[PDB]
C-alpha cells in the first residue's frame, strides 16, 4: 500500500506504463520491507519512520 | 543544504498587508512546500518546531 498510495497520490495513470512501474516497484517494496520489525528491529528511527 | 534552500533567492518586496507571523513572534518569510515523505524525515531528525 505504500507504493500503492503514492501511485494514488498521483492522480492515477491509465497509461499502462505507470501500471507497470507500479507493479515492478510494488514487488520490490514487498521483498524489501515485509517483515520490517525484527529485520530492522534494532534500528531505532527506522521503526519510528 | 537546507541553509542553501533558505537564503538563495533574493526577497522581492516588503508588502504591508500580508503579515504571516509566528504566535507572538517574528513575521514569516519562507514557504518550503515539500512532499509528505520528506516532511517525515526533516522534521523527524533534522529540524525543530
Amino acid at each position: 500500500l505504500l507504493p500503492m498510495q503514492r501511485y494514488l497520490d498521483n492522480g492515477r495513470l491509465a497509461t499502462r506504463v505507470a501500471r507497470a512501474t507500479l507493479v515492478a516497484e510494488l514487488k520490490r517494496s514487498f521483498c524489501d520491507t515485509s517483515f520490517f520489525l525484527g529485520k530492522a528491529g534494532h534500528r531505532r528511527e527506522a521503526i519510528e519512520a | 543544504w537546507l541553509v542553501d534552500l533558505t537564503t538563495a533567492t533574493q526577497p522581492s518586496v516588503a508588502v504591508p498587508r500580508l503579515t504571516h507571523a509566528d504566535t507572538r513572534g517574528r513575521p514569516v518569510d519562507g514557504v518550503l512546500v515539500t512532499t509528505a515523505a520528506i516532511k517525515q524525515r526533516l522534521l523527524q531528525s533534522f529540524l525543530k518546531v
